[PDB]
């Protein structure tokens, strides 16, 4: 069947000796050549330059919250940076979030050293974890941590950050503890002044480049992911092929998901409108998101093979017909292409010379077997 | 209860490859990343590299660059880890490690059963 | 009151269609159907009469104004409009739109003071008399002011699946009393992602200095332009006709 | 990268005897060393996996000291199921390294 | 007298200047 045109003819009628006429075999479609996904311009980027080199930060106990929503945060350039030293993320992979989208995301911004890292985590009982920032256990977030000795050590020494080494009760998690209350460790009520059994919560950090590394003052930013059955204001920067035009290929406009070989239109979109639709609600016009610039969508070329064939027993060479496609746009091509409006067929040569008609084809052209 | 099954003595010619296979249980698959340890008589325990399930992130360690390939199946919770040119010095035994965290630094809370590898 | 002849009607989607015409079903505002007229100050003697109703959110909300001097400063939407449920706020100010929702503790009578200096010459707002406070705030926003800048401002608002819709359009017109006749589609502004089901809402408006003055009469400002018409939309069946650009020129309900 | 060298490979103790097992950091990693051990044909488990605070689930006899460069792991009392093998793992940055190995013997 | 889907129309084998030579 798949040797020749003939022998799909004789497939097809389920026979050897096929006689003069026109025998639809099989379609031709045409497969798209490739895919592109096209996105608006990254816009509204987020200020994670804060998050990164602030001019300062607050203290672990005071420590300072910041909204990121309504922008476009790339996780995974966040990944590659190397400026970080510690990058934990106990709730899911760092790559994952730039794929992923969160409703609204928090930036936990605190100075602590080297060896009270740990103690912010889940799992994790510390001075810092029971007094100053507490994690959730089925918290899911990111923990960033990466070197400050030159920033917040000094030689005097900074006590400028502040830590509390102990409180009444345990901080809940996510609970942001300011107060300045004396502690009270004894019968006694503290009268607001130092005593024997009141001692001030706070701390002053003790920090210097002389100390060790586990001493020395880090910068640790907690990125706090968190979901309110709500749609995403934040999501990753999602990704732009190049745009094809008169290729057919398979396209994605913000979500259209559809086949078919794009065009430039001259139809004019309303400046809030996106994709265009004909009559027949199927979608028929689509405006690229990062230049606004009209495109058409014609689907791929489709047709039928309709093999030409003059009797078996006259010959045994045959035209193939590929209604409503045009050869050039996409028996192998290159003998004798000859184009009509019911198609391109292909193996017959044209002739202005005008017979009786033998083998219909369409608008008025009919094949026949001649010298 | 969280367990990293793994078949163990396994038996190969050198110059082939293996397909050692790390099941998971008791615990979500995706919410962690998964690492390799290379357990040599001689030179004890090493890291291997670490595999983000779900994820194209793939970090091998400088020594194991492209003797070890690091596979990852979503379905049936299932960390795989192969191994190309197989020589005598890869004779030793494999272990597969569940991350505290997905990300660095990690400690290796939990461990596999580990794989005997044999390259005669 | 006033019935709304063939008016409030919005592109139901951003879909693109030429020469057609096209029945979509959709919370809309049906055709001759009379909207609450509502006289929100009048002044008179020189006595203040002041009326700013919290009218119930149902589905969505038609919303006209016909104030030359841009009284209407914005709009309140709550469930409860107490600091226990979060509400939402839309307010316009001379640098852009402030919208943010969050739990607002509101006044018994929220406005805007806005005072005017004489060096300037211009009107500038002197203080903000909407809220007490504002906690667990979510959601800010922050646009180009439309309302500024006789004419006919139609909003029509509607919250679909936590998304906060809204839809303008501006026409100068020759009326007074009534909405004139005639069609104009109303394009979509900005969406939101809000994600709060509402049921009050009432709008904002900007008080003058002489207004807060204690006197009972105010003879430094004139609020009778200040008149807003208000409808309810309900579930129908439109016939929306596309032109060749892509605009609705007639529709049928 | 940074290396872990435990100096002695095997060594001797009796049961019931207090013990230290050295490990060596050739860089200030602060407090981030991990202590494992591995019974012959068994996984290794976790034991104190920053410098002090121990696995869930371990006694308290294992206990692990040292800051800086300098850690110890410790067992006040050694038992049967102490006789094995023992390593310790910084994990400061990638790459991960492991101790060499120390095995305990009678 | 006054649709690529799957769908195809075929050109009649007379066309409309032809039939009216008839
Ligand atoms: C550090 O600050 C500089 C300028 O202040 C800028 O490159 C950026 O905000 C920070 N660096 C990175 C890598 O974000
Ligand atoms: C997107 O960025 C390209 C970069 O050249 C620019 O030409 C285009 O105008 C931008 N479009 C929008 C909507 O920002
Ligand atoms: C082939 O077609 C038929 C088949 O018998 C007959 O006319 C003859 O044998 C051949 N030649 C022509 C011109 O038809
Ligand atoms: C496509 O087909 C039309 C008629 O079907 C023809 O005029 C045109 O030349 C073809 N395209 C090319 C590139 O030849
Ligand atoms: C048919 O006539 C056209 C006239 O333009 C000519 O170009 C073409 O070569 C002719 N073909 C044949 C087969 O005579
Ligand atoms: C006018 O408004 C009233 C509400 O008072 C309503 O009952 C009536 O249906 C509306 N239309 C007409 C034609 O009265
Ligand atoms: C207008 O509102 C913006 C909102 O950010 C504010 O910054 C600005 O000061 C306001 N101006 C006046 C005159 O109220
Ligand atoms: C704040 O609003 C969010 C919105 O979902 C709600 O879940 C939460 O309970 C509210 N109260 C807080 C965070 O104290
Ligand atoms: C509004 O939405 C919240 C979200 O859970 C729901 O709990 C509440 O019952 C809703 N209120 C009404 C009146 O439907
Ligand atoms: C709108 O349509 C009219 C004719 O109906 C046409 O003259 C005009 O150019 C069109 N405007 C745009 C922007 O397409």
């Amino acid at each position: 069947c798949a040797l020749d045109p003939l022998s799909e003819t004789k497939c097809t009628l389920k026979s050897f000796t096929v006689e003069k006429g026109i025998y639809q075999t099989s379609n031709f479609r045409v497969q798209p050549t490739e895919s592109i996904v096209r996105f608006p311009n990254i816009t509204n980027l987020c200020p994670f330059g804060e998050v990164f080199n602030a001019t300062r930060f607050a203290s672990v106990y005071a420590w300072n919250r910041k909204r990121i929503s309504n922008c476009v945060a790339d996780y995974s350039v966040l990944y590659n940076s190397a400026s970080f030293s510690t990058f934990k993320c106990y709730g899911v992979s760092p790559t994952k979030l730039n794929d992923l989208c969160f409703t609204n995301v928090y930036a936990d911004s605190f100075v602590i050293r080297g060896d009270e890292v740990r103690q912010i985590a889940p799992g994790q009982t510390g001075k810092i974890a029971d007094y100053n920032y507490k994690l959730p256990d089925d918290f899911t977030g990111c923990v960033i941590a990466w070197n400050s000795n030159n920033l917040d050590s000094k030689v005097g020494g900074n006590y400028n950050y502040l830590y509390r080494l102990f409180r009444k009760s345990n901080l809940k998690p996510f609970e942001r503890d300011i107060s300045t209350e004396i502690y009270q460790a004894g019968s006694t009520p503290c009268n607001g002044v130092e005593g024997f059994n009141c001692y001030f919560p706070l701390q002053s950090y003790g920090f210097q480049p002389t100390n060790g590394v586990g001493y020395q003052p880090y910068r640790v930013v907690v990125l706090s992911f968190e979901l309110l059955h709500a749609p995403a204001t934040v999501c990753g920067p999602k990704k732009s092929t190049n745009l094809v035009k008169n290729k057919c290929v398979n396209f994605n406009f913000n979500g259209l998901t559809g086949t078919g070989v794009l065009t430039e239109s001259n139809k004019k979109f309303l400046p809030f409108q996106q994709f265009g639709r004909d009559i027949a609600d199927t979608t028929d016009a689509v405006r690229d998101p990062q230049t606004l610039e009209i495109l058409d969508i014609t689907p791929c070329s489709f047709g039928g093979v309709s093999v030409i064939t003059p009797g078996t027993n006259t010959s045994n060479q045959v035209a193939v017909l590929y209604q409503d496609v045009n050869c050039t746009e996409v028996y192998s091509t290159g003998s004798n292409v000859f184009q009509t409006r019911a198609g391109c067929l292909i193996g017959a040569e044209h002739v202005n010379n005008s017979y009786e008609c033998d083998i219909p084809i369409g608008a008025g052209i009919c094949a026949s077997y001649q010298t | 209860q969280v367990q990293l099954q793994q078949p163990g003595t396994e038996l190969v010619m050198p110059g082939a490859s293996v397909k050692l296979s790390c099941k998971t249980s008791g615990y979500t698959f995706t919410h962690y990343w998964m690492h390799w340890v290379k357990q040599r008589p001689g030179e004890g325990l090493e890291w291997i590299g670490e595999i983000a399930p779900s994820d194209n992130y793939v970090k091998y360690n400088q020594k194991f660059k492209g003797k070890s390939t690091l596979s990852v199946d979503r379905s049936s919770s299932t960390a795989y880890m192969q191994l190309s040119s197989l020589t005598s010095e890869d004779s030793a035994v494999y272990f597969c490690a569940r991350p505290d965290n997905s990300g660095y630094p990690v400690y290796f809370d939990y461990w596999g059963q580990g794989t005997s590898l044999t390259v005669s | 009151y006033t019935n709304s002849f063939t008016r409030g009607v919005y592109y139901p989607d951003k879909v693109f269609r030429s020469s057609v015409l096209h029945s979509t079903q959709d919370l809309f505002l049906p055709f001759f159907s009379n909207v609450t007229w509502f006289h929100a100050i009048h002044v008179s003697n020189g006595t203040k009469r002041f009326d700013n109703p919290v009218l119930p959110f149902n589905d969505g909300v038609y919303f006209a104004s016909t104030e030359k001097s841009n009284i209407i400063r914005g709009w309140i939407f709550g469930t409860t409009l107490d600091s226990k449920t979060q509400s939402l706020l839309i307010v316009n100010n001379a640098t852009n739109v402030v919208i943010k929702v969050c739990e607002f503790q509101f006044c018994n009578d929220p406005f805007l003071g806005v005072y005017y200096h004489k060096n300037n010459k211009s009107w500038m707002e002197s203080e903000f008399r909407v809220y007490s406070s504002a906690n667990n705030c979510t959601f800010e926003y922050v646009s180009q002011p439309f309302l500024m800048d006789k004419n006919l401002r139609e909003f029509v608002f509607k919250n679909i699946d936590g998304y906060f819709k809204i839809y303008s359009k501006h026409t100068p017109i020759n009326l007074v009393r009534d909405l004139p006749q005639g069609f104009s589609a109303l394009e979509p502004l900005v969406d939101l992602p809000i994600g709060i089901n509402i049921t009050r809402f009432q709008t904002l408006l900007a008080l003058h200095r002489s207004y807060l003055t204690p006197g009972d009469s105010s003879s430094g400002w004139t609020a009778g332009a200040a008149a807003y018409y208000v409808g309810y939309l309900q579930p129908r069946t439109f016939l929306l006709k596309y032109n060749e650009n892509g605009t609705i020129t007639d529709a049928v309900d | 990268d940074i290396v872990m060298t435990q100096s002695q490979k095997f060594m001797s103790t009796s049961l019931g005897d207090r013990v230290s097992i050295s490990c060596k950091a050739s860089q200030d990693v602060g407090t981030t060393v991990a202590w494992y051990q591995q019974k012959p044909g068994q996984s290794p488990k976790l034991l104190i996996y920053w410098a002090s605070t121990r696995h869930t689930g371990v006694p308290d006899r294992f206990t692990g000291t040292g800051s800086g460069t300098d850690y110890t792991l410790t067992i006040s009392s050694v038992a049967a199921e102490d006789l094995a093998l023992y390593y310790c793992q910084q994990h400061y940055n990638t790459p991960y390294t492991f101790g060499g190995g120390t095995k305990l013997e009678i | 007298v006054t649709k690529f889907n799957g769908l195809t129309v075929l050109p009649p084998l007379l066309t409309d200047e032809m039939i009216a030579q008839y």
